[PDB]
């Protein structure tokens, strides 16, 4: 069972 | 806060399922940090020069979903709490902070941005409390100085009675 990416933060 | 940061879900249960039991993403990353989802915990990785990086009691010892088939760690750390994988193409690296500053940022699972004081090689205060419950889902996300660049990923909340009081810590000297 892998992990998984589901979302993100873009910084600035 | 001098630091400011959004998100973006990119995912919900389905998709999270099916693209873990395959370990095939095609999806387009993009964003400094990942939110990440196994079945069982919810988390942060942290693209600093190249790698994603993350909690091993997170993680655990497994593969990340990517664009052709899964990928496995290049650091696997399990004294130190800390994983990694080559960040799939799209990720925003971010640069390990060597200034020296004192006054950090947290970026949680939620992209707040709040105050932590640096008090030793890895830990830091909360200038302000907060919850435990608030920082859930946040293991993984980076600490930051003033600059924007990466001095630690955060591990721990240390707390009593449901209020986190201060934070533990890896060092971006681990990574
Ligand atoms: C993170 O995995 C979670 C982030 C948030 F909840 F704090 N981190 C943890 O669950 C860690 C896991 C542990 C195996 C390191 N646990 C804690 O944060 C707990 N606090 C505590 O046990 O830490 C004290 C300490 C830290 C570091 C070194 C020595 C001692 C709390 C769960 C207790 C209320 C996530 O879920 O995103």
């Amino acid at each position: 069972g892998s992990v998984v990416i589901v979302g993100r933060i873009i910084l600035s | 806060a001098p630091i400011t940061a959004y998100s973006q879900q990119t995912r919900g249960l389905l998709g999270c399922i099916i693209t873990s039991l395959t370990g095939r993403d095609k999806n387009q990353v993009d964003g400094e940090v990942q939110v990440l989802s196994t079945a069982t915990q919810s988390f942060l990785a942290t693209c600093v020069n190249g790698v994603c990086w993350t909690v091993y009691h997170g993680a655990g010892s497994k593969t990340l979903a990517g664009p052709k088939g899964p990928i496995t760690q290049m650091y696997t750390n399990v004294d130190q709490d800390l994983v990694g994988w080559p960040a799939p193409p799209g990720a925003r690296s971010m640069t390990p902070c060597t200034c020296g500053s004192s006054d950090l940022y947290l970026v949680t699972r939620h992209a707040d941005v709040i105050p932590v004081r640096r008090r030793g090689d890895s830990r830091g205060s909360l200038l302000s409390p907060r919850p435990v419950s608030y920082l859930k889902g946040s293991s993984g996300g980076p600490l930051l100085c003033p600059s924007g660049h990466v001095v630690g990923i955060f591990r721990a909340a240390v707390c009593t009675r449901g209020v986190a009081k201060a934070v533990d810590f890896i060092p971006v000297e681990s990574m």
